[PDB]
DNA sequence: ACTCATGATGCACAAGTGGTTGCGCGTG
DNA sequence: GCAACCACTTGTGCATCATGAGTGATGA
């Protein structure tokens, strides 16, 4: 029987078939009638949550708890993408019953072989251009963090923006210029698109190939496949155009889903994680 | 996707805030979505069922001259088939 | 053909019977049609010299993630952008 | 200014654009707050006219002068299909202001010449494999006569209904045969169809080529080229697949739309419109 | 050779057995339907399928006009389905050498602006109601070309400086401030309309210019219910009130 | 080896400077934010943005849960965003040998239909609020697999024959005719949640199954805001009335 | 502290109903 | 005669407010 509020997966969209994000700040989100309501000051906006894959919380976000519920059920995860980075991940149930894709990632990430040839392929897929058939763990992550910071100085050179040699990490990630909070904004948005696919998926978070540690190390190890491709090129054009009086965040979010949208990046990132964890 | 459009009244208000984790809500009662025919068809079935003692009518694009097709649950305004083309019919009192 | 869908109400009655000529009627001041770009921009224009003192909500096929956009003039639920999605803003007193 | 009840050409969806017909009997069209109304017994239906080339008007029908005057300036052409054939035809003035159709046709009709290599073209089209470069206008009517006399007992033969040697013709045409009424609504639903295309073009229908003498001579014309394509056989369907006690005009009219709409027979009917007056 | 144009408003029409039945507020007439040539239906008109189905039997010409025809909506068939005015105009547009001397005979034979185009959109409508009576196509016009009403056009240059100039400079010399003056020209135009004098002189000048033979030629009839229903009892048309 | 379970219902939960604030309708609340250790945050809980930044900044597992942790709905990151425990787990459900050790393991260690199936869901609820607060993944489990709540199932099986069947006999006992059953059976575990000793066993359980060694391990301690202040006055918890 | 359900009370808008005015839509 | 306009009543259902009832959506 259809209870208003809970809906099976079938009656909600496929991960690669929904918007991608939207970002809420200084309002109360809240579940009036069975509605995921943002209660803004001058009004209350009502969220489409059975098409959004996951749901931004700024600075003030008073969200109440059956609005919580409310957004798991629907399969919208939740990202705090306060100032200076991602400050807290929430997810509901996953969308799928299934967890073929889960046990496939376990059995990829308790091997020391088949941890080496994921991270083979995750370098291939940033740099195609290059030959890993002999490249070990760490060597693998100082390459990819020196590509990582050429590409940094290339997209700095390009758009004439100044960089202060640094390369972009959630943890402690903040400054008064602009291009910080661009760089910000941009990955936020990116890390709860790549939570919320996750999520979605089975996949477990924690289970990451480069990165280890933390129980979000798989979401690094997918949003970084992306980062430099759009979101860092993306942030440092926003960057550039942005003027003066100009919210940075704003446009560089409207900006990484324009982008978003024109890379397909989440349906491209179903077919990523598809292909690395070699499901025929 | 093609389009889908639902207009509700006298309805539970439990099924007016339900709808619009959906489809947005343009105005009162009416309500507007791009889905497929999976999602739209189990859409339409949560509203039969929570419609309650209501009236529920649903437009979506169809394979007709005009291009839509309506469907009506106990709604004031019916459907009358004129030879394969759908027009809204209104009984009098 | 994308589905336009206009939304009327405190509109004159002659309004509310030559915009069905084009796009039909399923509920009271719902209308439903399929129209090109062109057609669609010529009826909201004369949907907006028509209604004179009253509110006009019109929801049309787009190209961003949702799958519509909506342009309302002088209606209650206006809509703003969040950060290029439209969603639906509902004011208070 | 924008006034409720007119539009501009360009307000209007082009000719191919538009839906087929629409058939309505024991009814009153009416116009009640600028719109075209159909004021049946038990309620009242508005017709999307701005969508729909032809109104068919059946037995017991009323129509008002305003509702004929909002018909002719939305476009909608006006045909009173009683029984025994069309009964009558209304059109306002066209939406196609520029007249170099009507010049082009009036200019191919005074040539005899050109009258008989037109002809030649609209036989080639019903008839492609023939080759008749050297036909006179009587061989040619005598052609297409025996032509369509093979196409009826073919296309009877094949279903298995009794054919009492007979052709359509809106000259006084009656009967009380399923089969006669089946093929009759399908027929009054293709000069109702040509009726309004040729309207809605500019072009003048009493300038034929084939058939001469009447107001419609044109439409007979233009018909020729798809009654024994689509409608014929179309209606000997009907009429096989009629059962006991059915109304068989409304089946008829509804598998004649099924067919038009599948054969593309409005745009193929407007290109050979244009093609037939060597217009590039 | 005779055709009778009889103008219906304010009225309703059925068909009995054989005649179609006007129910106006005066009266109930059952006129014959050999009797019309043409039906110029007008306002508040609720023609029936029964009578369209009668007169189009008959070969009776069905034009929706407005108040004496000073607008045209729309129109059925020609006066019993006639093409040869229809061909004969063809023949004449096509060539060079017809098309210029019918239009040297055109010419032979030819709040103050809003008074002068009103009246000229009334005969606009007029001519095209008289053109779709006849059967003729609007747009193959000789002076005018390139419209699709340019035939009309070249018709109303007839009367365009003997029926309108009086009618707008009656209007504008009776006017005052705040007063619409097309409404006052339109009325002026079907008061004028009213006579029928003028659409005899414009079926007569059609097939003059036609160069249509004097014996071939067909002479109007603008016919009346009440005004002329001593001219329409001996003729079968029944009268009731 | 402390991991405190702060178990908020009923309040709105704002930040202080590195201090939480849960203000009930008893009072308000103010907590270090050091302590916190996982929080359970049941219905009618508003949940502030600078309270969630402040609590994420310090390793603190926040699980939406209802009635005393009756059912799931949501959690955030782990114990000091730990993945020792999902590490762990997924090495030994992956490969044959510590899949079936573990299996072993639990083997070892372990009307009427509606209070059973209600309490069963309770249990469910529980577990995958302690699961979600530890780090481990509900899908990774060892007896049942497939299932996205796999491993949940697995755990609630130690406890399906010593809390479920219990609470629901008990209910069954204290059923009345014309009544719901889950209703009841629901408030009936909750009640027994409330005290936090099976959330201990809980805990425990999990760190046992996954051979964590003891001097690793970290327990449980479900603090209770108002009736365990005297254990929290002395830890820097501030109370307000 | 939340959200839903519900009984009030207020209300804004559409619906039918009764006359009244006009035949309208205005470039070649 | 038809159709728009306007005024007047009738009435339906949305939106609001205050109070009491729950913490709910229920599978090895």
């Amino acid at each position: 029987p259809i209870i208003a509020g809970k809906s099976e997966s079938s009656e909600l969209p496929r991960v690669e078939d929904r918007a991608t994000f939207i970002y809420i700040e200084h309002a109360k989100i809240n579940r009036v009638d069975s509605a995921v309501t943002v209660a803004e000051a001058k009004g209350v906006v009502r969220i489409p949550a059975a098409m959004i894959g996951v749901l931004l919380l700024g600075p003030g976000t008073d969200i109440s708890h059956r609005a919580v519920e409310l957004l798991g059920d629907t399969g919208t995860a939740l990202v705090w993408v306060g100032e200076q980075g991602v400050r807290y991940y929430a997810s509901g149930r996953a969308l799928a019953r299934s967890t073929r894709f889960l046990v496939k990632q376990a059995e990829l990430v308790t091997n020391e072989r088949s941890r080496l040839r994921v991270a083979r392929r995750m370098y291939q897929m940033r740099f195609p251009t290059e030959d890993v058939s002999k490249l070990t763990m760490q060597q693998l992550r100082s390459h990819e963090g020196a590509r990582v910071r050429r590409k940094y100085r290339e997209l700095s050179k390009k758009y004439n923006v100044p960089w202060k040699k640094r390369v972009y990490n959630p943890d402690d990630f903040a400054g008064g210029d602009p291009i910080n909070q661009a760089l910000s904004a941009a990955h936020v948005a990116l890390y709860g698109l790549v939570h919320s696919v996750v999520a979605a998926l089975g996949l477990s978070p924690g289970l990451g190939f480069v990165h280890t540690g933390h129980d979000r190390s798989f979401i690094y190890d997918v949003a970084d496949l992306y980062k430099a491709e759009i979101t860092v090129p993306i942030a440092f054009a926003v960057a550039a155009e942005a003027e003066e009086g100009q919210d940075i965040g704003q446009l560089a979010r409207l900006r990484t889903r324009d982008a978003f949208v024109d890379g397909k990046i989440l349906k491209r990132m179903v077919k990523d994680l598809q292909t690395l964890l070699e499901i025929p | 996707m093609p389009m889908t459009v639902i207009t509700l009244k006298n309805v539970p208000q439990s099924l007016r805030g339900d709808l619009t984790r959906w489809m947005q809500e343009i105005a009162t009662g009416v309500y507007v979505g791009n889905f497929n025919s999976r999602i739209r068809e189990y859409l339409w079935r949560r509203v039969q069922e929570t419609m309650g003692a209501g009236e529920a009518s649903m437009c979506f694009a169809a394979r007709n001259e005009l291009g839509y097709d309506f469907l009506t649950e106990n709604a004031s305004r019916s459907v009358i088939d004129y030879d394969g083309l759908p027009l809204i019919f209104i009984p009098k009192e």
